[PDB]
């Protein structure tokens, strides 16, 4: 009768939760195999409520997994010592309950992943991978079956050690790609498959090394990025960002013909969840290229760099990135918090990263926008111009930045008194950064301290 | 939704005093009675339009939650923080801050001197008025 | 059911976070002592917005692995959650992806807020430019510090805006209710006078700290 105490686990009362936890601990300590068998029997039966099945699945998962690696290893070793017949029964119950859950987050998939992490390195559950592949590839499988199996496969790939499943990585990737393909009618299946691919990217290094398999993966991801569903697009863009982060050196053949247009369209899109990822792609590209530049600077002493394959994609895309970021900076509202993570802040951060990366080359592509919109009657464009001018201050040589006392200062001083609060605050931020820049750009400190004090109070 | 028209219930009353300050709550229930924070905000004294009841009501800042809410009685007279010049300590027997009456000991520090003195004079005036009202 | 109460979950990490951020909102204080959370202590928080009253059943989850109890059991039927990490220890930031994964594996696209505590302590160990996780997963980030009450109300405001469905939602002043007037025995009045003088003698030590 574990159903009652498992149902009690959702109640907010302290006494009920404490009693439920005590009963669970007592049952687990008294007889672990029988307790697991009863939990799996509760999980398998579809007549129970959602809460009971979810709680039983979570308890089973917690019986095998822990954040501390030592505790997780201890749990897996304890699991391997259970009676073979009881293990067979519980594994059969957990495997059969796949596809009978009407809720999107399947609790049985976590149990499957835990048992897989426990047994696959010892090769104790050989039927698991063929059964999952058959479930995914069977045309007669229901939507819930496909979603549960894909989530289980993704969890298994993300959790287990990469070396233990290299033989069946090909079949796993084939199943995931067949889930992600356009022909699939269910959007939920697409989302689950894309999330599984995202979780399994680190596991497929050997597959990515093969040219044909890497090309197929890139093609299917680029196909998925154009899916009508917004969540699928967001997941695919996250996949692209992860691929760029992990396999930068392999993106030469794909950048430009396919990735450039997709990223530009994502940046120009009006959906925030898409524009954020579009900007984040180039932000991560700039960060990786900055790391490679640091590596090259270090290896200048060592003669040859180990993996400096920096193609300067950011520099080539600068003239297209800058106008889009400046246009994005305009989209703002008065009642919006300045710390709200809208595309405006992402665009500003991307502009700062581009300034720090391309250095002296940023100014020609940004300065005309500042000159045009520094006095635009619309407060939004004026805010965008002052924000961009403040962003571009870091990274270019101060001797090149000398055209700031000529025209910038007398206008930003006025902007510090602008009726709009937003432009006032952003001009204050800009002049604060100018306060840090000016000790470098000043020929002498004869006016450093007085002007600094005047600008602090400005 | 059920927003209707939000009323702060400050109407039908005159706001005699209002200034910014920080308030502290005495942890009498704790084994160590030392002071604890309560919030920062404008401390307001509200006098009823015709009932002649003067009450203290202070909310917090950026959250606008009640942290002290009780009436003013003629018994709240003597105890000051005369050792310092930026503090005031008083006792209340029925605090409805958490929608439940409790006894409380409270402290307050406005900025340094002038706000504290003005608050003390206004508090003494209100207390004298309530004493005159109750004497009849 | 005139309330719109939501089951909020605070995951955080070992120490450095919850049960002080919550206690700041609940009663108003700064717990300077580290009492490790033992269980899933629940505190109902109430806020007032222009759209009406809003309630949060805050399920405070212990950060220590040995005190977790029902580790993921509390992440059930959750509708919003907050991940908290200390900006003075990079280890607590390293574990944020694990907490996000655990939250996602049991809840479907629930709103999540990433908060960095202890920003007022100075000597910040996790620079603002080094925090990139919120960009990766489209998570809302904030800088909070319960000691100085710096942006301590922002996460709840953002969560309320997301859950209710009104970007223009703002915190409003809580209505005031007239307290009831009661009197008691004069012996308790003398006891309270003794407590009053005890309080007035001990007020100065708090001033020196402040
Ligand atoms: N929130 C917060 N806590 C601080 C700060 N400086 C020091 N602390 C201490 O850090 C401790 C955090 O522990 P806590 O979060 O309650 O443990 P947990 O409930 O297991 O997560 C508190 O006891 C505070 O005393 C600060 O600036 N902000
Ligand atoms: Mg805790």
């Amino acid at each position: 009768e574990l159903i009652t105490i498992l149902e009690k686990t959702v109640s907010p009362d302290r006494l009920e939760l404490e009693a439920a936890q005590k009963f669970l601990e007592r049952a687990a300590v008294e007889n672990l195999p029988t307790f697991l068998v009863e939990l799996s029997r509760v999980l398998a039966n579809p007549g129970n409520s959602q809460v009971a099945r979810v709680a039983a699945g979570l308890q089973i998962k917690n019986s095998l997994t822990s954040k501390d690696p030592d505790i997780k290893a201890q749990y897996q070793q304890r699991w391997l010592a259970i009676d073979a017949n009881a293990r067979r029964e519980v594994k059969n119950y957990v495997l059969q309950t796949l596809g009978t859950e009407t809720y999107r987050p399947s609790s049985a998939s976590q149990c499957v992943a835990g048992i897989a992490c426990a047994e696959i390195p010892v090769n104790q559950w050989p039927e698991l991978i063929p059964q999952l592949v058959a479930n995914v590839t069977n045309p007669n499988s229901t939507e819930h079956m496909k979603e549960s199996t894909l989530e289980a496969i993704g969890y298994i790939c993300q959790d287990i050690d990469p070396e233990q499943l290299q033989d069946k990585s090909n079949e796993i990737l084939t199943a995931i790609i067949q889930g992600m393909r356009k022909e699939e009618p269910s959007n939920n299946v697409k989302l689950a498959a894309t999330n599984a691919l995202l979780n399994s990217l680190e596991f497929t290094k050997a597959n990515f090394d093969k040219e044909s398999e890497r090309h197929f993966i890139m093609q299917v991801v680029c196909e998925a990025t154009q899916c009508p569903d917004t969540r699928v697009r967001v997941a695919a863009l996250q996949n692209l960002v992860k691929i760029m982060s992990l396999y930068y050196q392999y993106m030469e053949t794909y950048m430009g013909p396919a990735l450039f247009a997709i990223t530009i369209e994502a940046m120009k899109s009006d959906i925030d969840e898409v524009a954020l990822q579009g900007i984040e792609f180039w932000s991560n590209v700039c960060d990786e290229e900055m790391d490679l530049a640091i590596e090259a600077s270090e290896a200048a002493e060592q003669g040859r760099p180990p993996e400096h394959t920096s193609k300067f994609y950011a520099k080539g895309a600068l003239q297209y990135l800058v106008p889009i970021l400046t246009q994005t900076l305009t989209k703002q509202d008065e009642n919006d918090d300045d710390d709200d993570w809208n595309p405006c802040k992402a665009a500003g951060v991307c502009l700062m990263l581009l300034a720090t990366c391309c250095e002296d080359d940023i100014v020609p592509h940004v300065l005309p926008f500042i000159k045009e919109h520094i006095k635009n009657p619309d407060w939004r464009y004026r805010d965008a111009a002052v924000m961009a001018f403040g962003c571009i201050l870091e990274g270019p040589e101060p001797s090149q930045l000398k055209p700031l006392v000529i025209q910038a200062m007398p206008t930003l001083i006025e902007l510090m008194k602008d009726p709009s609060v937003v432009v006032r605050d952003t001009a204050a931020w800009t002049v604060g950064r100018i306060c840090e820049l000016l000790p470098e750009a000043a020929i002498n400190d004869v006016y450093l301290a007085p002007l600094l004090q005047c600008l602090i109070e400005g | 939704p059920d927003e209707q028209e939000i009323a702060t219930l400050e109407e039908d009353e005159e706001e005699l005093f209002c200034n910014r300050a920080k308030l502290f709550r005495f942890a009498s229930e704790n084994d160590l009675p030392e002071w604890k924070e309560r919030g920062t905000g404008d401390v307001k004294l509200l006098k009823h339009k015709e009932k002649g009841a003067i009450r203290l009501l202070m909310r917090r800042d950026k959250t606008l939650k009640i942290c002290a809410n009780h009436y003013i009685t003629p018994m709240m007279e003597l105890k000051p923080n005369a050792g310092s010049d930026r503090a005031w300590v008083w006792n209340t027997h029925a605090d409805f801050a958490d929608e439940c009456p409790k006894p409380e000991l409270l402290a307050i520090r406005f900025l340094n001197a002038e706000n504290a003195q003005k608050f003390k004079t206004k508090f003494e005036e209100c207390r004298k008025e309530i004493e005159e009202r109750e004497k009849k | 059911a005139a309330q719109v109460q939501f089951k909020l979950v605070l995951v955080g990490d070992g120490g450095t976070g919850k049960t002080t951020f919550v206690k700041r909102h609940l009663t108003g204080e700064f717990e300077k002592k580290y009492v490790a959370t033992l269980g899933v202590e629940v505190h109902p928080l109430v806020f007032h917005t222009n759209r009406g009253p809003i309630k949060f059943n805050v399920w405070d989850t212990a950060g220590q692995e040995k005190f977790g109890g029902l580790r993921d059991g509390y992440y059930i039927q959750a509708q919003c959650a907050i991940i908290m990490f200390d900006v003075t220890s990079r280890v607590t930031y390293k574990n944020v992806p694990n907490w996000h994964r655990d939250l996602v594996r049991v809840c479907e696209n629930i709103p999540i807020v990433l908060c960095g505590n202890k920003v007022d302590i100075k000597d910040r160990k996790v620079k603002a430019k080094s925090i990139v996780f919120h960009r990766k997963k489209n998570l809302q980030y904030y800088d909070i510090s319960a000691k100085s009450n710096y942006n301590f109300e922002k996460p709840f405001l953002w969560l309320a805006r997301k859950l209710i469905g009104d970007p223009n939602l703002e915190f409003v002043a809580m209505p005031a209710l007239a307290p009831p007037e009661v009197v008691m025995d004069p012996a308790l009045a003398a006891q309270y006078e003794h407590d009053l003088e005890v309080a007035q003698t001990t007020a100065l030590p708090d001033e020196d700290a402040a």
